């Protein structure tokens, strides 16, 4: 009975604080949630609303409380499987605004998507999967972006957001493209260039990274049958490296 | 009637760890059971869990002569096995030399003359393994042939745990003439449904036998098959035939990673087949430098078993093979000293190949 | 009443039914003509071919229709 | 027949066997006996007149899957494994003479499910016998769902005593913890209703994990709340009582942890079941009468169950029964023409190797799936179409 | 101590492959892929065996033209689930 009522006033206060005394609230006020004492209706569902309200606060304190938090769930965590799900998505949006790539992935890796009971659509799966592989891209590391670009190609099939794949086919190729396997992603670009779905600035960019794989790519049947068709493609004289494709295509 | 429904229960819940009290009332329990009730045996056992520890021995040579007859009707088949396995698998490791050794001989006896089929089949395999496992093969032969001689096919099941007992004893007896007989006699046998670890033996032995004959392809099946059933029940064992599944897809003229299926790709980065992992990637996609670093550094992970080491003399000649037939491809005349520096070996070597 | 049947070289065959007949029966009539077993022979009008469960009630001619017979293999 | 057929099946057992001692005393094989002994046991055993206005055909040739099953399943005192083996083999011998073979191993298999799954099976010796004797009938691959049923309850019995061998390194677990892990493409059950986990049996969940995954790698856990049971004490009760109760009813109890009365609402959005679901197992729990509302004169057949009634547990429960127990239940032709065709040109092919040529060259419509193609082949063989070879090898042959 | 305390817990569930799968080992293209064949000439689709692998269709269909056997477990290979 008098949780309800005095509870709910003090929680709702201790909230709008001014400095470094925030944290030495949340710090006991957390772990009392975490406690087997109180039940499944005023922990789970409070800690979505506080979770929302965290965004607000600064990018730079709010990176603290983040980490802090998952630790304390981590005993408990699927009974919170919902919570871990926002507050791992959150915090990959405060690293990656700080140009943190291997930070941001990692903390995205963390979450539970094939080993958990809560079972994620498939829309959520798959852009959380093109994500991680970007970041990892970012870093460089192509090894990680391919492990985690295969997992998004058995979802890509049964989805039905069309955009989503289309994000799915220009992170394969960019992927591609960091894997050295040029002639591949070269024609995957080409077959988005081709799609009247995506923007005309995008869609001459597609081809220019279509143009310089196929230029990298090693020389063979394959890839002078490549040259040929970007060579009769009209759009390929606005490109930088036309003259260089003209020369190519004509064996010189 | 009404009383047995009640009185269960209230020296059930409450534990009662308070001796000298709970003894007379679950006493009455067994007189007082008149009808073909399952009750009367889960009472019986709290004694035998709690009252075990408290010595008493001389009470229970008088009880145990009433103890198995209930086996056979005042329950079923498979709640009176399950409660042996409990009490009978902590206390091997606590000695009582004086408390095993005369338990099994009349314990044994009496049994027999109830129980032939399938009861006293199993209790008779699992001394069978505590023989095996105590490196004394000097009486379990004489069980092993009692076992053998029941049949003279719609028996493969018990066939099946014979013959996987006798292959077993013979690996620790180093040998392997015996090894060859009992895989073919295997092979009759069509209508069994084992245990995943008994599968993991016969099909074991016969892909060890089929590596040191030279049938490397039909190794490769039986290692692959004991292999998955070793991960289905089994761990210490079952990244040792993945090791032997690696080898022997090496010796079939490679082809197809290992490594792709699902049983396999989780055990590809695990620390004890990692190097063997690298010698497949390396092997696939022929390159002498990589294999040979391989090979050098992990020492003491690869060149170590017998059933390794002999077949390494095959390979590091296959893949050489294979560098040599592509290197000459594009070739009219080309210099054996130029292939013996490709190949890392001596230019005879290069004219004996 | 009194078809004609004729194959694809022009061999012409005359054989009478009633308005009721089945194709069945039209495929037996050309069995006891020739020989051709029912399920390895065709038979077309106005360049469709019939359906073997309608008793010519739509291919009313009353002044001998002609018929086109196609030999094929058992089940194509 | 229809409302107690279990002495229907009895019946046809006494007369096959007499029959054929008759004959051979003084008729000597006599032509007219013979032949009248073919014509009764097909047309009047096979197929029953009544099946046609009951609208249920398809129940009467299952009626000998369930026998077995009796035969097998957890009762009262059953015949020993001395008389009840020589009628299972004659059994044997008459279910070749069926020809809808593969309905039968569609219910044996459901039905196995819930027998063992539940622990509800009874000798588990002899159900690898029965099994068994069903493999040589058609082959491995008609018992291939079969033999992983019961291939997974023996490794999962070994993984439960290897669990609690597990357990004396760590801290015990307050309660006695098994499971089935079964298996997943070779069973029918699917997890279909979500469920909240409670409090108190989250820890060990997370224990049983990683006992799985350093075992198992790269294996997943797809918990089936609605097929698990458990044992609740009650610890506040004037009496002691051990109830016997699944995951949903385990859930629903143990909600009345911090309180003392919740509403139907509060229950739903707690533990996340389905508006059926709980519906179902409300009411039973209120069959029992282990939870009362305000209102005894109200009734619950007339009024609906709407989400706002204010359920609380009855403190002074003293029901009659000391042995209560809530766990009780609650035409495409283009194959066959498309198989002829390619047979038309091959005289001779391999079963498998026929497969692909029709099963996936035309699979950009209506895809056919292994089992159609396989009864589609089946009745076309039957019907002096492709009279497979002999015996060498599989090759399936046209007119040899 | 505990007010309310649970004894007993039978537990049911249903393991099954953490990747499903993430390559056809003919042509090392992950399943999704047109097995290289069809990338060249414009389909291509799954198949499964008795053993629960996967690979192309086109794949095993030129595996199984020389050979009778799954190419990872070197068993009798025979179509499952298309
Ligand atoms: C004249 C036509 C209508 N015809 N009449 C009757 C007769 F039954 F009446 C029967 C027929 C008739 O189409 N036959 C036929 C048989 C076999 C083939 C293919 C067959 O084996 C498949 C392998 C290749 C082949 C090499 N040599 C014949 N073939 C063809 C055929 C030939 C070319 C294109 C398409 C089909 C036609
Ligand atoms: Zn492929
Ligand atoms: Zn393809
Ligand atoms: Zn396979």
């Amino acid at each position: 009975k008098d949780l309800a009522g005095k509870y709910r006033q003090i929680l709702e206060k201790a909230i709008q604080l001014s400095g470094a005394e925030q944290l030495e609230a949340l710090k006991a006020f957390v772990e009392a949630m975490v406690n087997e004492n109180v039940s499944l209706v005023i922990s789970r569902q409070l800690l979505t609303d506080f979770c929302t309200h965290l965004p607000n606060l600064p990018d730079s304190t709010a990176k603290e409380i983040y980490h802090f938090t998952l630790e304390k769930i981590q005993p408990r965590v699927i009974s919170f499987e919902e919570q871990v799900a926002s507050i791992r998505q959150h915090l990959a949006s405060i690293y990656e605004k700080e140009e943190d790539w291997r930070n941001a992935a990692q903390v995205l890796v963390g979450i539970p998507l094939e080993t958990g009971q809560k079972q994620y659509n498939v829309d959520y799966k798959l852009e959380t999967y093109l994500k991680i592989a970007r970041l990892y891209l970012e870093d460089d590391d192509p090894v990680q972006a391919e492990a985690y670009i295969n997992r998004a190609s058995l979802l890509q099939n049964e989805s039905t957001n069309e955009q989503l794949q289309i994000h799915y086919k220009v992170c394969y190729a960019r992927v591609l493209d960091y894997r050295r396997k040029f002639i591949e992603a070269a024609q995957r670009y080409n077959e988005l260039s081709y799609k009247t779905i995506v923007h005309e600035s995008e869609r001459l960019e597609a081809l220019k990274h279509a143009l310089h794989c196929t230029i990298l790519a090693s020389a063979g049947q394959q890839r002078s049958r490549m040259l040929a068709t970007l060579f009769k493609d009209e759009r390929c004289q606005q490109l930088a490296a036309y003259g260089i494709l003209e020369k190519m295509y004509l064996d010189r | 009637n009404v009383d047995l429904e009640n009185q269960y229960y209230n020296s059930k819940a409450l534990k009662e760890d308070d001796p000298k009290a709970a003894l007379s009332s679950f006493q009455k329990v067994l007189e007082l059971e008149g009808e073909k009730g399952e009750w009367g045996f889960k009472a019986l056992k709290q004694m035998i869990k709690i009252n075990f520890k408290l010595t008493n021995f001389p009470e229970m040579m008088n009880r145990y002569k009433q103890l198995l007859t209930y086996i056979r009707s005042a329950v079923t088949r498979n709640y009176s096995e399950k409660s042996i396995n409990s009490i009978l698998d902590y206390i091997s490791t606590s000695k009582q030399m004086d408390l095993l050794q005369e338990f099994y001989e009349t314990t044994l006896e009496a049994l027999k003359d109830a129980k032939n089929d399938r009861l006293w089949f199993k209790t008779n395999t699992k001394l069978g393994k505590l023989y095996l496992e105590r490196e004394e093969y000097g009486k379990l032969q004489k069980i092993l042939r009692q076992l053998h001689q029941s049949c003279q096919l719609k028996k493969g099941t018990q066939l099946l745990e014979i013959y996987a007992l006798e292959i077993q004893m013979y690996t620790a007896q180093k040998n392997n003439k015996k090894l060859k007989a009992l895989y073919e006699q295997s092979l009759h046998i069509k209508s069994a449904i084992p245990h995943p670890l008994i599968m993991g033996v016969i099909r074991e032995c016969g892909g060890k036998m089929h590596l040191r004959e030279g049938e490397f392809e039909k190794a490769h099946t039986d290692f692959f098959e004991a292999f998955k059933n070793y991960d289905e029940s089994g761990s210490p064992r079952r990244t040792t035939c993945l090791k032997y599944l690696v080898l022997a897809n090496m010796l079939m003229k490679s082809g197809i990673n290992p490594f792709d299926s699902q049983e396999a790709k989780p055990y590809k980065n695990d620390p004890e087949i990692l190097a063997m992992t690298n010698l497949v990637s390396a092997y696939q996609n022929n390159d002498i430098t990589e294999f040979e670093k391989i090979l050098k550094t992990n020492h003491s992970n690869i060149m170590d078993d017998p059933f390794i080491r002999e077949h390494i003399e095959e390979l590091l000649r296959n893949i050489r093979t294979q560098v040599l037939i592509k290197l000459i491809k594009p070739y009219t005349r080309i210099h054996i000293p130029f292939i013996s520096k490709e190949l890392n070996i001596d230019v005879a070597d290069v004219e004996s190949l | 009443m009194l078809i004609k049947v004729k194959t694809l070289t022009g061999k012409e065959i005359e054989i009478d039914i009633e308005p009721t007949d089945k194709v069945e029966r039209i495929k037996e009539r050309v069995e006891e003509k020739e020989g051709i077993p029912p399920q390895q022979q065709r038979l077309i009008y106005s360049g469709k071919q019939m359906n073997d469960e309608k008793t010519a009630a739509d291919y009313k001619i009353l002044g001998g229709s002609v018929l086109h017979l196609v030999l094929a293999l058992r089940g194509g | 027949a229809l409302n107690d057929p279990k002495m229907y099946v009895q019946t046809v057992l006494d007369v096959h066997k007499k029959y054929n001692a008759l004959v051979m005393s003084a008729f000597n094989n006599d032509a007219g006996f013979v032949a009248a002994l073919d014509k009764a046991c097909g047309r009047f055993i096979n197929n029953n007149a009544v099946t046609k206005m009951a609208q249920s055909s398809s129940k009467s040739p299952e009626l000998l899957a369930r026998y077995c099953d009796s035969l097998l399943k957890k009762s009262s005192k059953n015949p020993e494994e001395a008389e009840l083996e020589d009628t299972l083999n004659q059994v044997m011998v008459v279910f070749k003479y069926i020809e809808d073979k593969d309905v039968f191993q569609k219910f044996y298999a459901k039905m196995l499910a819930k027998r063992l799954v539940h622990q509800n099976s009874a000798s588990d010796d002899a159900e690898a016998s029965m099994i068994s004797k069903l493999k040589q009938a058609c082959g491995f691959e008609y018992t291939s769902k079969l033999q992983r049923m019961f291939q997974d309850i023996g490794v999962s019995k070994d993984l439960n005593e290897q669990f609690k061998k597990h357990l004396t390194n760590s801290e015990p677990l307050d309660l006695d913890f098994s499971i089935q892990v079964l298996s997943s493409g070779s069973w029918p059950f699917q997890q279909s209703c979500t469920f909240a986990l409670p409090s108190e049996l989250e820890r060990s969940y997370q224990r049983f994990t990683a006992f799985y995954a350093s075992r198992h790698s790269g294996r997943k856990l797809t918990w089936l709340y609605q097929l698990s049971k458990g044992e609740l004490v009650t610890n506040c009760f004037k009496n002691r009582y051990t109830l016997q109760a699944s995951t949903f009813q385990m859930a629903i109890l143990l909600q009345y942890n911090t309180e003392d009365a919740y509403t139907v609402q509060q229950l739903t959005d707690s533990t996340q079941i389905k508006m059926d679901i709980l519906a179902q197992v409300l009411q039973i729990l209120l069959k029992s009468k282990l939870l009362v509302l305000e209102d005894e004169n109200a009734n619950v057949d007339e009024v609906e169950l709407k989400p706002d009634t204010l359920i609380k547990l009855y403190l002074g429960y003293k029901n009659k029964k000391l042995r209560v127990n809530i766990n009780v239940p609650m035409r495409k032709l283009l194959i066959q023409a498309a198989i002829v065709r390619i047979m038309k040109m091959r005289k001779v092919l391999k079963h498998q190797q026929l497969l692909g040529e029709v099963l996936t060259q035309l699979s950009s419509r209506f895809k056919p799936r292994v089992p159609v193609i396989k009864k589609c082949i089946d009745i076309l063989i039957e019907k002096e179409y492709l009279e497979r070879v002999d015996g060498e090898k599989d090759t399936y042959s046209y007119l040899a | 101590k505990k007010r309310f305390e649970v004894k007993k817990w039978n537990a049911v569930a249903l393991w099954a492959w953490d990747i499903v799968v993430d390559n056809c080992a003919i042509c090392r293209n992950h399943i999704m892929d047109l097995c290289i064949e069809c990338q060249a000439n414009q389909e291509c689709t799954v198949a499964w065996g008795v053993c629960n692998h996967a690979f192309h269709f086109h794949c095993i269909s030129r595996w199984l033209k020389t050979r009778q056997v799954c190419p990872l477990d070197n068993r009798e290979w025979e179509f499952q689930k298309y």
